[PDB]
């Protein structure tokens, strides 16, 4: 122990679409 | 590949194009038949009306709607309506176009059969689907949840939508809409 301690979307989608036509 | 569109509603059907804002052809699903005796020879008599056409010659026609509350009834007006709205309305070819149908929720599923039949043989396309209506009219909305009443002219029907869920369950479908209206005011 010491050698040890010393190692340490709808919304989007949908305006898309209306954006798209 | 664009897709198509075609809304066959009740009264107006409206079809298009995929990426378009406005409806490229919208006008009412009416097929006439003449009623009186032709006298005239030649002329280009037809032996029916489609669309706006029979609109302007309505005095001499019977007119049929297709369409009864989301239903189709008569299937070869159907046909004629379609072959209208693809060859002269929109004047496109159905062999190399995807096409996007819609219809009222609760509908017969043979509807859904005859339609899938004759889209896919008639006007035999590369691939169809068939739609909910007030779906599209929550998309238009650009909204995730909500209840959407859509009403044409023989189908008003309430689906509530949240986070993008339907709820089936809680769909509510009346026939009551504007062709009813025309005969109440008649
Ligand atoms: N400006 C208006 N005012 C009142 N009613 C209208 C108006 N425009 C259309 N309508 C009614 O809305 C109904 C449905 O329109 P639409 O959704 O296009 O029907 P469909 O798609 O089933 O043909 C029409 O039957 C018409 O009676
Ligand atoms: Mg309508």
């Amino acid at each position: 122990r010491k050698q040890q301690l010393a190692e340490e979307c709808v919304i989007d989608a949908l305006l898309a679409d209306i954006r798209k036509g | 590949t664009t897709a198509l569109v075609c809304d066959n509603g009740s009264g107006l059907v409206k079809a298009g194009f995929a990426g378009d804002d406005a409806p490229r052809a919208v006008f009412p699903s009416i097929v006439g038949r003449p009623r009186h005796q032709g006298v005239m020879v030649g002329m280009g008599q037809k032996d029916s009306y489609v669309g706006d056409e029979a609109q302007s010659k309505r005095g001499i026609l019977t007119l049929k709607y297709p369409i009864e509350h989301g239903i189709i009834t008569n299937w070869d007006d159907m046909e004629k309506i379609w072959h209208h709205t693809f060859y002269n309305e929109l004047r496109v070819a159905p062999e190399e176009h995807p096409t996007l149908l819609t219809e009222a929720p609760l509908n017969p599923k043979a509807n859904r059969e005859k339609m899938t039949q004759i889209m896919f043989e008639t006007f035999n396309v590369p691939a169809m689907y068939v739609a909910i209506q007030a779906v599209l009219s929550l998309y238009a909305s650009g909204r995730t949840t909500g209840i959407v009443l859509d009403s044409g002219d023989g189908v008003t029907h309430n689906v509530p939508i949240y986070e993008g869920y339907a709820l089936p369950h809680a769909i509510m479908r009346l026939d009551l809409a504007g062709r009813d209206l025309t005969d109440y005011l008649m």
